[PDB]
């Protein structure tokens, strides 16, 4: 939980998140784009009715509920397959 | 019938209409009037 860096008085609307995408997101793929979601059959490009921005604000304030707090989430991905490695932990070097 | 009334009650006594046993046509929510505010909060206005 990080309510001290993603919160300040008078609010903070810096962060973003997407709800309108043409299809699903493939694993580990980034779809950074500003394309207005099509609704109905209009080629409309902009904000307003039936023309919505794909990404909405993730606005954060110091006074929310627990489920609405600015949780800081870092995911770690590991690749343990038959290949030369790079990262380890404690290591002893007894001779062969 | 709920969107074409003539005696919309005052705010101090807001008339309540119960909606059930239907299929929810939503093109009427779009074509009716040029509109002035369409702020949706919990449900996506197109994924409804
Ligand atoms: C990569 O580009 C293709 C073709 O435009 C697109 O279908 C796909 O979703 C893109 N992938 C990412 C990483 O967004
Ligand atoms: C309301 O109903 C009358 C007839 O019942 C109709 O003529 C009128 O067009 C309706 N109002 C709107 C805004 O369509
Ligand atoms: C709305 O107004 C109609 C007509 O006056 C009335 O019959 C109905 O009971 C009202 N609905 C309320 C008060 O919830």
């Amino acid at each position: 939980n990080s309510n001290k860096l993603d919160s300040k008085h008078s609010g903070n609307y810096d962060y973003w998140y997407r709800l309108f995408r043409k299809s699903k997101l493939k694993p580990f793929e980034r779809d950074i784009s500003t394309e207005i979601y099509q609704a109905g059959n209009k080629p409309c490009k902009g904000k307003g009715p039936n023309c919505y921005f794909p990404l909405q604000s993730y606005g954060f304030r110091p006074t929310y509920g627990v489920g609405h707090q600015p949780y800081r989430v870092v995911v770690l991905s590991f690749e343990l397959l038959h290949a030369p490695a790079t990262v380890c932990g404690p290591k002893k070097s007894t001779n062969l | 019938e709920v969107f074409n009334a003539t005696r919309f009650a005052s705010v101090y006594a807001w008339n309540r209409t119960r909606i059930s046993n239907c299929v929810a046509d939503y093109s009427v929510l779009y074509n009716f009037a040029p509109f002035f505010a369409f702020k949706c909060y919990g449900v996506s206005p197109t994924k409804l």
